[PDB]
RNA sequence: UACUGAUAACCGCAGCAGGUCUCCAAGGUGAACAGCCUCUAGUUGAUAGAAUAAUGUAGAUAAGGGAAGUCGGCAAAAUAG
RNA sequence: UUAGUGACGCGCAUGAAUGGAUUAACGAGAUUCCCACUGUCCCUAUCUACUAUCUAGCGAAACCACAGCCAAGGGAACGGGC
RNA sequence: UUGUGGCAGUCAAGCGUUCAUAGCGACAUUGCUUUUUGAUUCUUCGAUGUCGGCUCUUCCUAUCAUACCGAAGCAGAAUUCGGUAAGCGUUGGAUUGUUCACCCACUAAUAGGGAACGUGAGCUGGGUUUAGACCGUCGUGAGACAGGUUAGUUUUACCCUACUGAUGAAUGUUACCGCAAUAGUAAUUGAACUUAGUACGAGAGGAACAGUUCAUUCGGAUAAUUGGUUUUUGCGGCUGUCUGAUCAGGCAUUGCCGCGAAGCUACCAUCCGCUGGAUUAUGGCUGAACGCCUCUAAGUCAGAAUCCAUGCUAGAACGCGGUGAUU
């Protein structure tokens, strides 16, 4: 018989199967359109997340009660130490998809990305490129002919770059490695590009502009095994049921003699690739700089750091990304930011944004303060002070 | 042992 | 909010599901109002409707005047109890609940307010606005 | 913006942090924590309460 | 005429959380052989180790609301000298 | 408010030791409302111990024609087999 | 099977100021359905766990609302009829065990149904329908009563399959970067301001497109902040007892109380939720058939919450590629 009363499908089944991601590192499943008339650049980035914060801003839009007037506002920060240009590949169309045809490397590749091929670095003759950088050193013999056929193929071209995690606080010292798709014009303008960039730095800063909108990619916190009502925010039953309440009651009717893939079962939470599209650039900071926490407001010099620390991760001594809201992952995870798909206007993605303070105040606990100093005025002289 | 299918 | 409501209001935490009673802040001679209903809520299986400061709820009158017992009539939420955030930032909170009686057209019954009363709320429905002497 | 003071522990409160307290008497308390409101609730005095500014103030303490 | 007199000597198919008549009875708190702690005396027995997912059993806490839940205030809370 | 209470009564088929009508006190009896109280609920979350889990040792039972993917058809008119 | 129930047609005497068909539609007649109830007795009596509710999923369309349209006895507003459409939604409560019903209220709307009259090794057990007991009526009596009342044990999964997640031999080894067949897919609805007291209308009344700001339901993340949680048994305090006192501590099955970081977490907190093509209905172009006319027959334009892609989720463990090192 029928439902006595309607209720909508817990749970989405576009996001099936809540399985655990295959790496841990979420892989970019669509770059954006390219355009064969602006200059080549890299169309996303590589980053950590550090952490979240609290900012402050006078807000612009004109019809809202809060317009020309201060909002608080929550921000998460990517830790972005410059990614480093070791190799391209070309990509050529068939009638069953984008095949790569050719991979070329850098003659120099570092330990911290060569260690992305070993799992066991301790014991090794570390005989990595070992051949492939003897290829050079006959002027371009093996390297110019692959990549000139690239370029007389490889309608899309890729660039391999790898993380600079030495300059991060953990303590993994193996580099990420990810391809990276070049959407400017003319593939031989782009494998030029990339053959002058290999071994060579990329900065942030050459990729995002402030009050840019951005996709995040990440791998979601895991939560291991847990149950269909938070898993899937099913209904608890009542009091007073035998056998557990924390439970779907029924998982199917007697025909289809079957349980259906759309019941709520248990199961896995968390460690699914996630793209999270529509964040907000409200700053791209440097790290050859300190107030870069300051504002033209503020005017007190304090780098993005809180007090103590970003927690379970550390300082932010590089470059970083303040992109606003609320992004997958956890703190230390490897993080993807895309350049948005399509263009939005939208009247909120055009927004010009001027920060007018940054909280830097302890995360680990109701910080009272944003700088020693501004605690040491507030508080005095203590015992342990002379 | 049930009384109810009556 | 609807009919008299000037404005838009951002969201604000809901504190007040039917079966609430919440003191009346005016002197139209009514000492208390049972929430039965709110204005533009929204259906789920479950879900109490419930109310926030300045939205248009429907009431009874259970401590009063005789003459406003026994019937069902709108009111406005001016107090809420419950901490809500304001896109400023701050989390705040009354002590009670409070509601003034008022017609679907937001014009109050009583001319006077007891106690402060919502800005949002105030520009919400200016006749409250008016009969109220403090708004936070 | 403006940085406000703590009704009962005089502390410094920056934007989003703490709560408000609006009393039948329309006054406002700002609170910096959840300690410091849970004292004012459990109608605590501050100048008995040793780590307050106002403590310090009664008892001459870095005046 | 020894010995047990019972979470192992009795009866329950058994070295079963059941049942099975009675005597003696310290200090403190406190109305109190109540509950809680201790002295004398007696035990330290019950398969263990490592982890801390779901679901459970037992115990609990929860903003605002306050029986709208349910056949029904079932359960729990509140009260308590 | 198909509940409850108070009244009405041509009462299918009330009624007098088949006891009738009352009734303070009493009731782990059946019931309605009110105050208070609360995770019963809005709407869920979190913590603890013992489990489950993995290991060493020990080691059953129910049940069992053969066995174990589905749709339709027909068919003892709802098949794992056709 | 379909009498009965329900639904839909044909015809057109009439109603509708005039006017059969805007909307209805008698006398008659053709059918569909199987959510009614019956008829039957094919299966099941070496047992297929019956009412209802709670919970959860899917499906149908005979569409309540939402999108797009056609018609009107459509000036506007509101309403009625109809079409393509099941993509998305369809509530909270008083009384009743109830299904059903009836009222209150919100709502865009509170549409109908199926899945062994879905769903009891999923719950519950209020009712029905063992045994106790009361009443009324019937009965000489024992006892009877789809008459009423009260009390009345809801067992087992560790197996196969399915489902959710999780490993994994073999494709020379091992490692890294990738492709993407197939499967799934998601966003939804409303108000306010303005348009505008404008169009329309004698007036009364009274819109709409674009645009802006917000909100409803849903979903996916997150924990800066607020709140919750507390074996941080972290700090402090309190009781009783014990360690001669002090200090410092033990026990009270986490002794109690306040605060309480971290972690987990809440529409109780915050962020986010894409744009292109092909089409339905319908309206049209040219244009014959039928020297005229005709959206249609050839051909074609625009067009929906529709479909397919973009995008998003997995990645075939017998689908594939490129690269590194290869004792
Ligand atoms: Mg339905
Ligand atoms: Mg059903
Ligand atoms: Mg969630
Ligand atoms: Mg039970
Ligand atoms: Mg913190
Ligand atoms: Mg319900
Ligand atoms: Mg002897
Ligand atoms: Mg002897
Ligand atoms: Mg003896
Ligand atoms: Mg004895
Ligand atoms: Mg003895
Ligand atoms: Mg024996
Ligand atoms: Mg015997
Ligand atoms: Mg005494
Ligand atoms: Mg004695
Ligand atoms: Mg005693
Ligand atoms: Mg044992
Ligand atoms: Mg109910
Ligand atoms: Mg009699
Ligand atoms: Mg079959
Ligand atoms: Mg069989
Ligand atoms: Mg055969
Ligand atoms: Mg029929
Ligand atoms: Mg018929
Ligand atoms: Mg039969
Ligand atoms: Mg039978
Ligand atoms: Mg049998
Ligand atoms: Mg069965
Ligand atoms: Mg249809
Ligand atoms: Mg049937
Ligand atoms: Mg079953
Ligand atoms: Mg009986
Ligand atoms: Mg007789
Ligand atoms: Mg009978
Ligand atoms: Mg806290
Ligand atoms: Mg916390
Ligand atoms: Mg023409």
């Amino acid at each position: 018989s029928h439902r006595k009363y309607e209720a909508p499908r817990h749970g989405h089944l576009g996001f099936l199967p809540r399985k655990r991601a295959a790496s841990i590192r979420a892989r970019v499943k669509a770059f954006p359109k390219d355009d064969r008339s602006k200059p080549v650049a890299l169309t996303s980035f590589l980053g950590y997340k550090a952490g979240m914060t609290t900012i402050v801003r006078d807000l612009d839009r004109p019809g809202s009660k809060f317009h020309k007037r201060e909002v608080v506002e929550a921000v998460t920060v990517v830790d972005t130490p410059p990614v480093v240009v070791v190799g391209v590949v070309g990509y050529v169309e068939t009638p069953r998809g984008l095949r790569s045809l050719t991979t070329v490397w850098a003659e120099h590749l570092s330990d911290e990305v060569k260690r992305r091929f070993y799992k066991n670095w301790y014991k090794s003759k570390k005989k990595a490129f070992t051949k492939y950088s003897a290829k050079y050193a006959q002027d371009g013999a093996g390297i110019e002919r692959e990549l000139a056929r690239i370029k007389k193929y490889a309608s899309v071209v890729r660039v391999l770059v790898h993380t600079q995690i030495r300059k991060t606080p953990l303590a993994q010292k193996k580099a990420h490695l990810a391809e990276i798709q070049l959407n400017g014009g003319s593939i031989s303008e782009k494998v030029d590009w990339a053959r002058e960039h290999f071994e060579k730095t990329v900065a942030v800063d050459s990729v995002f502009e402030q009050n840019e909108m951005i996709d995040a990619i990440a791998v979601t916190k895991g939560h291991g095994f847990e149950g269909v009502t938070h898993r899937w925010g099913t209904k608890k039953l009542p009091r007073k049921t035998h056998r557990g309440l924390r439970k779907v009651a029924c998982i199917g009717a007697w025909h289809p003699a079957h349980v259906m893939w759309s019941v709520a079962r248990a199961g896995q939470r968390g460690y699914h690739s996630r793209t999270s599209i529509n964040h907000k650039i409200y700053r791209v900071g440097k790290g050859d700089d300190e107030a870069n926490g300051a504002t033209s407001f503020d005017r007190t010099k304090k780098t993005i750091t809180p007090m103590g620390g970003f927690v379970h991760y550390g300082e932010i001594k590089n470059d970083f990304i303040m992109v606003k809201g609320c992004i997958p992952g956890n703190r230390k995870r490897i993080v993807t930011l895309r350049k948005s798909l399509y263009t939005n206007t939208s009247r909120k993605a055009l927004e010009e944004v001027s920060l007018k303070w940054i909280d830097t105040a302890s995360k680990f606990g109701k910080g009272r303060f944003q700088t020693p100093a501004e605690k040491h005025a507030f508080m005095g002289t203590l015992k342990k002070d002379l | 042992e049930s009384w109810m299918e009556r | 909010s609807g009919n008299g409501a000037q404005g838009t209001k951002f969201r604000i935490s809901l504190g007040l599901p039917v079966g609430a009673i919440m003191n009346c802040a005016d002197n139209s001679g009514a000492r208390n109002l049972y929430i039965i209903a709110v204005k533009g809520s929204g259906s789920r299986l479950n879900r109490l409707p419930a109310a926030s400061l300045g939205d248009m709820v429907m009431a009874t009158v259970k401590k009063g005047k005789p003459e406003l017992r026994k019937k069902v009539m709108p009111a406005i939420v001016v107090r809420q109890a419950k901490s809500w955030r304001r896109r400023d930032g701050v989390f705040l909170y009354f002590e009670d609940n409070a509601g003034v009686i008022a017609n679907p057209k937001g014009e109050m019954k009583g001319s006077a307010i007891t106690g402060p009363v919502g800005k949002e709320c105030a520009d919400l429905w200016p006749r409250v606005a008016s009969n109220s002497g403090v708004v936070v | 913006m403006k940085v406000e003071i703590d009704s009962f522990s005089g502390a410094k409160i920056y934007p989003g942090r703490g709560t408000l307290f609006v009393r039948g008497d329309s006054k406002i308390f700002r609170f910096q924590n959840s300690k410091s409101a849970s004292l004012f609730k459990q109608r605590k005095n501050p100048r008995r309460i040793a780590w307050t500014v106002l403590f310090r103030k009664h008892h001459k303490k870095g005046i």
